[PDB]
DNA sequence: CAGGAGAAGGAGCAGAGCG
DNA sequence: CGCTCTGCTCCTTCTCCTTTCCTCT
RNA sequence: GAGAGGA
């Protein structure tokens, strides 16, 4: 499977639908949620 | 090996698809009491039932409840298994509800609660989605060698 | 309630069954119609049968183009194959008895259309080979022993018959339950 | 029927079926390698064993499946052949040599766990509640999947209502072939589509070409009498005259010149397209004589049915029905693998053999067993990457499946019980086809019907329920004999204009006669079946929308035992009850007295079954042993399933397997990538008899918490939970995490 | 009605399943009016007013006879005769390979003669005779079926299942100017692209508000617009 | 109902094959083909009971309740025979029907 | 047509025989038929279905 | 429910034996199929308003479902009274076998209860081909979601 | 492995003009 | 008056799409 | 790389 340059680009994971709209960023983290009632909204 | 204690966060199912999160931990001071000083381990949300239609878990609530009172294991089994009403029997030979519904004292204030409340033994497994494993957050670090991007 | 014996004969070597796909029953009361019949060729260790029936030209023959594109064809030709079949009896009656002798081969016959080959070879003129293809190639390599026919007939009847129960192989050493178990 | 016939196994009876019958069956069909030089040599595999080595008189010692997990070995053992070389002397000689080593499921004939009773197994570090029925490969637990397919060598006609377009393709599928001879409607005229033919071939011609030359008995054998159907196959009928007239021979040479198969020795036209006829049209059916009559009505039915489709549809057979569906286990698939690599290490054997005497001189033929040794790595090496990887490469069927074989899942017990008895389905995605994902009704009892990964393989997936047992193949040959004395006029001694006048009888999917008083003949096979004159698997129903009276014996049917019922009454008869409480009849007596038989999803369409033994109405032919046998292992977890709604249902089946909790008595002595244990679990309160049968009370995964159902601090809002402490303190949820890190200190070349 | 109705709206897509085409009739307080209308926006075939089509040969020449039972039409009260159905037969013979000559003998019994090679006469005339009993003798050949629905307050009209909303406009026994189909191509070919327009946006907010959300139209409006 | 129609059915297929039968003693050239179980179990007779039912035996006690056959037609059925490849095919006759036996329970 | 001829079965055929008669024949059989005319019918009943009438 | 069991049996035998008026727009099957379903329907709603009008006060379902925190009637009718037809895709559960849904009710039976009626309330307990059916539905759903 | 929708060549006729 | 280009219109056979990712292994 | 949770 040689990944030629159309391959590069194309796809859902190519670079224009994976590195130019939409990257990954830094400064961002991911956990699971939990309730509280005592927090205020905003 | 690393030995896990349920922080909050920790997922748990019920056994009838009532999967949930660990909302809070409280003390036990501040938990319902009935008369014999008996708290819930857990307190589970009297909304998931309306909408989801688990009796299933009420009735295994009750045959649980009777049948530890009774010092027996009871049968729920898909098409049969221990009846209702002989649940029921020996939920009130001990003294308690028919339904099951204690009636217990609120741990904050320390009066009665004004509604009979649903209490008895219920089988909770723990499952192995646990926060301290998915837990993750990045400032800088590694970047792609190919595009520079995390 | 009254006892209707039958008895079973000796093998008389093979005799064979022909089923005509074509040729029906009359639709009347009175089904006793039968071709004239001749030219019948025969074919061992391939098991083919050939059957020729003359056909009447004063009804519906078309004279022109049977010659035209065909030779002097009169005769559609049958051709089978005499498949074996286990188990099959062939039945008459002599006396209150029934009468049984094995068949062990069965051929339906369908037409064959011999000139058309012929015509179609005429014209274009101007290695284990396993499987049926080897079978098929006996079938075209050597063939065509001919043969006779005959129009009633009594020896076979009587060799049948001269059976008169003098071995009647009543023994049995088996039962139903036995027979039961072991089809 | 657990103690006798276990949950895991279908891997268990088709391993040592393989292990006992297809090892010797590929034997003496590669038992004869020749060279073009030298006619007197050969070699001849006498015997095949598995861990036998000659006599022996106790099988090889095997290292043990805790060992070879923890070492990352293999669990195999070695496979000994026997051997006939001869010299230049003309002296023949024997030998038994190694000829490699075959991975051992765990818990089969030839595992030393193989009855094994609470000492054994401990001594071993061998956990006595594992199922068994997967490999360890490279120390990891590889199970293969259950793999369900559509019916071999069966028809199956689709009405595409879309265009107007019906077809009859039928996937024959021999040790060797395998092709689809669909049967298209273009143009309001019968096809023949083949994937070795051109295109588009007529149906007359086909018929006249397969020996039904007449061109009435096609009507009689395509539409019977029916005159809404003579006119829809009239249109057809006369596209053997418009090109041109035809004979059998013409029509063979048509079809032949058209055949896109390529010939590597040459072969005459009218000779290759009789051989598109005797094997390339239908691999299933073979005619290597001189009578084509079998075939010719086998296309004859064909058209028949896609005539039926086009007259009125509806009458059509849904793919997704269960009967239409078989079961290959893990023992059919390295059966496959075995006979690739068998015939690859024979071709490579002889091609070395033949290097080596090419020598015109002092040709020795001592030591001519050094090269077998030599490649015997490779058989092994390729067997375990084959079942490692779960990729399997063939050549001769040209066919690629990956992801056959799964890593065996250790979250909890239940769930390493129902990675087993699992079945994965061929469909790759089935984006929008809300066909396959469905739950037929037909599945009832054979499949659990609460239990898929719920998400994108919903509907895809399927457990094995209970009382549930995967067939094998019994016989083909007695049982054509059984009919023919049953009463049945053989297929060369029926007319067609007849044939369709009453019931023909179909044995597995290729028409044998037809026989008058079909109720009679179905009630005498049954009776010889329950009886025990054929094995119990055979099957024999009744169809009526064509008049039919199937017998189906091939093996991957999913079969389920019910309680024979008689007029009115059923025949266990409350003393073999007793008989089986006490100890004896232990449920194979109960089939040999004719008590209880086995039902596959065809069968049931003839029968009337009863839920429970107050419901027989003096009608019904059978009766259910229990209705909660419809629940695989992992849904009888549930309590009181029946009053709950069906999602949560599945979504506790779904998330019951990754309960953390006891996993295996050896947890302790167990290095695995990822283990979750827990400190206390507790036996559930409300038990289920299906958890006593699976042992789920003796490693539970959970704790019977004090739940109050209340609306409380507010931090419970939306399936959020209100854990209490000071019983996490005394401990309620601890749990353990253990991992395992493996290091290899590799020597390098220098 | 589901999300596949709003992705044929959304992918403009020049076939959709089940295309509906209400229209009102001028005349609804009766069924007899919304019958005979009813009858000239069908596709009516020879086969229901056939009543049986033979081939018969002669000395030297060979025809197919079809007889139409004028029971057929005066019980359907439809609007044609036996020259209407000859021309159809001609007119509609596109599909069929030809047909030039019509004859009448006697109540209603039409003959297609067929003359000139060898089997062409048969064959021909065989196919002819398969192809003869399935012609669109009145109606529109575009259409699957009509159905008269009664709507409340005693109204009533015709619904449509084809693609014939120019002819069904067309045809007498109905008001043009209040006749509308599903299929948003089909009005912007018959009506302009302002009725597409319309068509999107109104076609967009009975699919969400038969589904009982609560989209703003505005947004529907919008996305009309980007469209055309 | 399949049952009952069956038996009827039987019962008219005992009633025609004991007429046949009985019609066919004369032997112009007349034949008539059974098939019969192989194995060959080891003859009897075709007993005929009260009310018109027949059953077959064999030196061994078997009862082999099975009577008619198709009553296939338009399809003219002779038979012939074979004499040590000389001549020979000496036309036998045809056959009027078919009787299939089955063992029974 | 749908008519099958004796001895051969095959499907019946009309040709334009010597001076463009048609006749009624089978290929690859020594049989004809000298046409009547064919007056009996290949009639076709096509199954119309009940109507109703409201003028 | 008897009432409904009983009009839906002699429906079922008038379309059997003789033939029933049928709907202007459908055929003879699918006026009967609509039937069964249009009656199933009424029935399962009146006993639905019946449970609901006979629930008591401070009932936590009740509660629930009218101050709109969660669910609504007709869930705890289904709890309490019964769940009566389970459509799927548009109508009664389809053939899964021939002309029969199970093999546990007649051949080309049509009535309720042999095609996907549960007469049993979740708290009373499903029956084994109610269960079934219920599966059926519910799996319907879930690949719908997917 | 299915489903949807365009672009590109054969192919079979109308239509026009004609010597 | 047939004959011979254009031109049009089918008809068939081809190509490019099918969330979110979020982990582990 | 591809096997499977997961929401
Ligand atoms: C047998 C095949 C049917 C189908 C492929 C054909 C046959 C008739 C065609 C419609 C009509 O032309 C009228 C409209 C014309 C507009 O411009 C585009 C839309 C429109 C509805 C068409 C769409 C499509 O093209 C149809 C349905
Ligand atoms: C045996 C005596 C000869 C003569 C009486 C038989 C033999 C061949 C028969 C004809 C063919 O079958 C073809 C046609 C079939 C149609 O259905 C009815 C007419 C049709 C012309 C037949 C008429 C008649 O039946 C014939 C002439
Ligand atoms: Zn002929």
């Amino acid at each position: 499977p040689i990944r030629g340059f159309c391959q590069r680009l194309k796809g859902k994971q190519g670079r224009f639908r994976g590195n130019l709209s939409g990257k990954r960023v830094d400064f961002s983290g991911r956990t699971v949620i939990s309730p509280d009632p005592n927090l205020s909204i905003d | 090996r690393q030995n896990r204690r349920p922080e909050l966060g920790d997922k748990f199912s019920s056994r009838h698809g009532q999967k949930g999160v660990c909302g809070i931990i409280v003390k036990q001071e501040d938990m319902p009491f009935n008369d014999q000083g008996i708290v819930p381990d857990i307190i589970m949300n009297p909304h998931g039932f309306p909408s989801r239609m688990t009796v299933g878990k009420m009735i295994e609530l009750i045959s649980g409840k009777a049948g530890v009172l009774n010092g027996t294991l009871e049968y729920g089994t898909c098409f049969g298994g221990s009846k209702l009403e002989d649940m029921s029997k020996i939920l009130v030979d001990q003294g308690f509800n028919y339904s099951g519904k204690d009636m217990l004292y609120s741990g904050i204030t320390g009066e009665c609660l004004q509604a009979y409340i649903f209490f008895g033994p219920i089988y909770y497994q723990k499952l192995k989605h646990m926060v301290l494993d998915k837990m993750h957050a990045r400032a800088r670090g590694p970047r792609a060698v190919l595009t520079r991007q995390p | 309630i009254e006892e209707f014996p039958l008895k079973i004969s000796g093998e008389e070597e093979s005799l064979h069954v022909f089923q005509y796909a074509n040729r029906p029953r009359l639709v009347g009361r009175k089904p006793a119609e039968h071709p004239f019949i001749s030219a019948a060729r025969y074919k061992p260790k391939s098991h083919l049968w050939e059957i020729d029936i003359p056909l009447d030209e004063q009804a519906f023959y078309n004279k022109d183009k049977a010659e035209s594109e065909w030779n002097g064809v009169n005769v559609q030709t049958l051709k089978g194959v005499g498949v074996e079949n286990n188990g099959q009896y062939a039945a008459f009656v002599k006396d209150m008895q029934v009468y049984l002798v094995p068949i062990e081969r069965v051929a339906q016959l369908k037409p064959f259309f011999k000139y058309i080959d012929d015509a179609n070879v005429t014209r274009k003129q101007e290695n284990r080979l396993t499987g049926s293809l080897l079978a098929h190639k006996v079938a075209d390599e050597e063939a065509n022993i001919e043969l006779t026919w005959a129009e009633g007939t009594f020896e076979q009847f009587k060799d049948t018959i001269v059976k008169e129960a003098e071995d009647k192989t009543l023994v049995a050493l088996e039962k139903q339950e036995d027979y039961i178990d072991n089809l | 029927f657990l103690k006798v016939k276990g949950l895991v196994k279908q891997h268990l009876d088709s391993f040592n079926y393989f292990v006992d019958t297809d090892l010797k069956k590929i034997i003496k069909a590669n038992q004869l390698i020749l060279s073009d030089v030298d006619p007197e040599f050969y070699l001849k595999y006498v015997d095949i064993r598995v861990g036998k080595k000659s006599s022996s008189s106790t099988k090889d010692y095997l290292t043990p499946p805790h060992e070879c997990r923890l070492r990352d070995m293999t669990y195999s053992a070695p496979i000994y052949v026997d051997i006939e070389y001869t010299r230049g002397r003309n002296i023949i000689m024997h030998k038994d040599v190694e000829i490699g080593r075959m991975p051992i499921m765990l818990r089969s004939n030839k595992c030393i766990l193989y009855d094994a009773d609470e000492s054994k197994m401990a001594k071993l570090n061998e956990c006595p509640l594992d199922p068994g029925g997967y490999f360890i490969v490279n120390g990891t637990e590889k199970v293969i999947l259950v793999q369900e397919q559509l019916s071999k060598n069966r028809i199956i006609v689709e009405a595409d209502e879309k265009k107007g377009i019906v077809q009859a393709s039928v996937t024959s599928s021999t040790h060797e072939r395998k092709s689809k001879t669909y049967v298209i409607t273009k143009n309001g005229k019968i096809y023949l589509k083949h994937n070795s033919i051109a295109e588009e071939i007529p149906i007359a011609i086909v018929l006249k070409a397969c020996g039904i030359l007449s061109d009435l008995e096609i009507m009689q054998l395509v539409c019977g009498n029916d005159s809404s159907y003579q006119d829809i196959f009239a249109v057809n009928l006369e596209e053997s005259s418009k090109l041109d007239i035809y004979t059998q021979q013409q029509a063979l040479e048509y079809i032949g010149a058209k055949v896109k198969t390529m010939r590597r020795q040459k072969l005459t036209i009218l000779q290759e397209g009789i051989e598109a006829i005797a094997t390339t049209v239908i691999a299933h059916l073979t005619v290597e004589a001189l009578d084509f009559r079998e075939k010719a009505l086998y296309i004859a039915m064909m058209t028949r049915r896609v005539v039926m489709a086009m007259y009125n549809p509806k009458m059509i057979d849904d793919r997704d029905y269960v009967g239409n569906k078989r079961l290959e286990l893990a023992g059919q698939l390295i059966s496959l693998l075995f006979e690739d690599l068998f015939k690859k290490f024979n071709n490579d054997f002889k091609l070395s053999i033949d290097k080596v005497l090419k020598k015109p001189n002092r040709a020795m033929e001592y030591d001519a067993l050094l090269s077998i040794n030599v490649h015997s790595n490779n058989i092994t090496s390729g067997l375990n990457r084959a079942i490692s990887t779960g990729n399997w490469s063939l050549k001769r069927f040209k066919m690629e499946r990956a992801g056959v074989t799964h890593v065996l899942s250790r979250l909890s017990y239940i769930s390493a019980l129902g990675m087993m008895t699992r079945i994965s389905s061929q469909f790759e995605k089935s984006r929008k086809v809300s066909g396959p994902r469905a739950l037929q009704p037909s599945q009832f009892g054979m499949l659990c019907t609460a239990d898929t990964p719920e998400g994108e393989a919903c509907g895809l997936v399927k457990n094995l329920a209970l009382m549930t047992h995967i067939t094998t193949d019994d016989e083909e040959e007695p049982i054509k004999k059984l009919c023919y004395v049953l009463g049945v006029e053989d297929i060369t001694l029926i007319d067609s204009a007849s044939l369709h006048l009453n019931y023909g009888v179909y044995l597995n999917g290729t028409l044998i006669g037809s026989i008058r008083f079909p109720t009679k003949f179905v009630t005498q096979f049954r009776h010889l079946r329950r009886t025990g004159k054929v094995s119990e698997f055979i099957s024999i129903y009744s169809n009526s929308h064509q008049m039919a009276v199937h017998i189906a014996t091939d093996g991957g049917r999913i079969c389920r035992p019910l309680i024979i019922v008689s007029d009115g009454q059923s025949r266990v008869k409350d003393i073999h009850l007793r008989k089986l409480l006490d100890g004896e009849l232990d449920f194979d007596d109960f089939l040999k007295l004719g008590l209880v038989e086995y039902l596959d999803v065809n069968e049931e369409n003839d029968s009337y079954i009863a839920l429970y033994e107050k419901d027989i109405v003096p009608s019904m032919t059978h009766l259910e042993i229990e209705p909660f046998t419809i629940l695989g292992a992992v849904a009888g977890l549930i309590p009181y399933p029946h009053h709950n709604q069906s999602p949560r249902n599945t979504y506790q089946c779904a998330m019951g397997k990754q309960a953390i909790g006891a996993i295996a008595y050896n947890q302790f002595k167990r290095i695995d990538t990822l283990l979750y244990l827990m400190t206390y679990p507790q036996q559930p309160m409300v038990k289920t008899k299906t958890i006593e049968l699976i042992d789920y009370d003796k490693l539970p995964a959970g704790q019977n918490a004090t739940v109050a159902v209340m609306s409380y601090s507010g931090y419970d809002i939306e399936d959020a939970l209100v854990l209490n402490k000071s019983s996490i303190d005394r401990g309620f949820g601890r749990c353990e995490t253990r991992r395992k890190t493996t290091t290899v200190l590799k020597r390098y070349a220098n | 009605l589901g999300v596949p109705r709003i992705k044929e709206i959304i992918n403009a897509s020049k076939v959709i399943s089940t295309p509906i085409i209400n229209a009102v009739l001028v005349n609804d307080n009766d069924e007899r009016a919304a019958r005979v209308v009813k009858g000239r926006v069908e596709k009516t075939l020879l086969s229901d007013v056939a009543f049986y089509v033979q081939d018969v040969y002669k000395d030297n020449l060979s025809f197919i006879q079809v007889r139409i039972d004028l029971g057929t039409i005066d019980k359907l009260q439809l609007e044609l005769t036996i020259e209407d159905i000859a021309v159809a037969i001609t007119r509609a013979s596109k599909l069929k390979i030809q047909a030039s000559d019509v004859n009448i003998i006697g109540k209603d019994r039409i003959a297609i003669n067929v003359f000139p090679s060898e089997n062409d006469v048969f064959y021909r005339m065989q196919q002819l005779r398969r192809a003869l009993p399935d012609v669109v003798v009145k109606g529109l050949p575009d259409i699957s079926r009509a159905v008269i629905n009664i709507r409340d307050d005693g109204k009533r009209e015709l619904l449509v299942e084809g693609y014939g909303l120019r002819d069904v406009m067309c045809t007498d026994g109905v008001i043009g100017s209040r006749t509308t189909t599903n299929h948003v191509l089909e009005v912007f070919s018959v009506l302009g692209i302002e009725a597409a327009r319309y068509s999107i946006i109104r076609e967009i907010n009975y699919t969400m508000s038969n589904h009982g959300m609560s989209v703003d139209p505005r947004h529907i409006q919008l996305l009309g617009d980007v469209m055309t | 109902k399949e049952a009952a129609a069956e038996l009827e059915l039987l019962n008219a297929d005992h009633q025609h094959i004991l007429r046949k039968l009985k019609k066919m003693n004369n032997k112009p050239e007349r034949f008539m083909v059974f098939q019969l179980p192989t194995r060959l179990p080891a003859v009897g007779s075709i007993r005929v009971h009260k009310s018109g039912k027949l059953s077959v035996k064999i030196g061994n006690v078997v009862m082999d309740i099975g009577k008619g056959a198709e009553t296939t037609f338009l399809q003219d059925v002779i038979a012939l025979s074979i004499a040590d490849d000389a001549s020979s095919a000496e036309l036998l006759g045809r056959v009027d029907g078919k009787i299939v036996v089955t063992p029974q329970i | 047509m749908l008519s099958f001829c004796p001895s051969c079965n095959n499907m019946l055929l009309i040709t334009s025989g010597d001076s463009g008669v048609y006749t009624l024949a089978c290929r690859s059989c020594p049989y004809e038929f000298p046409i009547e005319g064919i007056e009996i019918y290949d009639r076709k009943k096509l199954p119309r279905k009940e109507v109703d009438d409201v003028l | 429910v008897e009432i409904a069991y009983h009009k839906c049996d002699e429906l079922i035998t008038l379309f059997n034996k003789g033939e029933l008026e049928t709907q202007p727009g459908c055929n003879e099957e699918q006026t009967l199929e609509a039937k069964i379903g249009g009656l199933l329907s009424k029935v399962r709603e009146e006993v639905g308003d019946v449970c609901i009008n006979e629930l008591d006060n401070w009932n936590a379902p009740l509660i629930m479902a009218t101050c709109g925190s969660k669910g609504s009637t007709l869930n705890v009718s289904q709890m309490v009274a019964v769940v009566g037809q389970q459509i799927i895709s548009g109508n009664r559960v389809p053939d899964g076998f021939q002309d029969r849904s199970l093999p546990h009710f007649p051949k080309n039976s049509k009535t309720p209860q042999s095609k996907g009626f549960v007469r049993n309330s979740f708290f009373s307990g499903l029956s084994p081909p109610e269960f079934l059916f219920h599966a059926i539905s519910g799996r319907e759903g879930l690949v719908d979601t997917a």
